[PDB]
């Protein structure tokens, strides 16, 4: 629910599928510009969270969704229909 | 007279019954792969390359 | 491996293993046969460069 | 150069003594042993598309390159009585199939 415990689980999934360290994930920074990740992982990514967080995301931000502060700021936009 | 069978075991040739089967094999396997990837595109996300 | 991505490099480390156990069970052994480590090999590469 | 090597990580990826030996390596493993017409290029080339066939199902999530995966490995089997090595691409291709 609290934006700063979102990020430490993305941090980590984005670890596990790339390889960086999570102390560069930052909300200000850009996934294809700093981050530099390829298409094959943001699937990966966007999997691995559909898992997780169980929350279906197919094609409503695969070309809307740039930044990490974006993917956080739509899961806090988005959740108003808690199942827990 | 001398006679002998020479031993041509390998010099086959397929019959019309076992053509077919593998025509109709190969094209039944091509028909099930594409209605797998029929069956994988469900999830909305396209090709792109 | 620090700064690698988990499942490829688990799976690129069995595959190298497995192949190597088998490989015993060819009928014939040759030195040539060594040649089909040619792809696992630039990989290997890459993995102990990092 | 183009499917595996940015598939290992990003300090697989941005880093060039990585590639420099992984050609080394290649061209190693290459030239003394596969300069003729035996099957091992054949074998060679299968065991890396069927890695690669795998581990793109594993991310996308999706059964179609698994089942390519399967062809190209079967394929691969019957070149040559050393085919046999394609068995490991086959064997840790079970647990992603579960998945
Ligand atoms: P990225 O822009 O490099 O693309 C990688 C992915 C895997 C996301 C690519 O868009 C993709 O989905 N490829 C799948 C292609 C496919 O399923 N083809 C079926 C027969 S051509």
């Amino acid at each position: 629910a609290t934006q700063e415990e979102i990020i430490a689980g993305l941090a980590e999934i984005i670890e596990e599928v790339t390889g960086i360290e999570p102390s560069e994930v930052t909300p200000e920074k850009s996934f294809v510009d700093d981050l530099d990740i390829d298409s094959l992982s943001m699937v990966e990514i966007a999997v691995q969270t559909e898992d997780k967080y169980g929350v279906k995301i197919p094609d409503e931000d695969l070309a809307g969704l740039r930044t990490v502060g974006d993917v956080v700021a739509y899961i806090q936009k988005l959740e108003e229909e808690n199942p827990e | 007279q001398l006679s002998a069978t020479i031993d041509t075991r390998y010099s086959t040739s397929p019959t019309l019954l076992k053509l077919l089967a593998m025509i109709v094999g190969v094209a039944m396997t091509v028909i099930a792969l594409g209605a797998l990837h029929v069956l994988d595109c469900a999830d909305g996300r396209r090709h792109k390359r | 491996i620090p700064g690698t991505a988990l499942g490829p490099s688990r799976r690129i480390i069995g595959i190298t293993i497995i192949s190597f156990l088998a490989m015993m069970f060819t009928p014939t052994k040759w030195t040539h046969h060594f040649g089909v480590f040619a792809g696992l090999a630039g990989c290997l590469g890459a993995l102990a460069a990092v | 150069s183009r499917e595996v090597i940015p598939r290992l990580g990003a300090a697989a990826k941005h880093s060039r003594a990585a590639a420099w030996t992984a050609a080394g390596l290649f061209l190693a493993f290459w030239l003394p042993l596969n300069n003729g017409l035996r099957p091992e290029p054949i074998i060679a080339l299968g065991i890396l598309l069927t890695w690669c066939s795998v581990e793109r199902g594993v991310a996308t999530s999706r059964l179609l390159p698994v089942a390519v995966a399967i062809i190209i490995g079967a394929l691969t089997l019957f070149s040559g009585p050393t085919g046999i090595a394609a068995v490991g691409a086959l064997l840790v291709a079970i647990g992603p199939l579960k998945t």
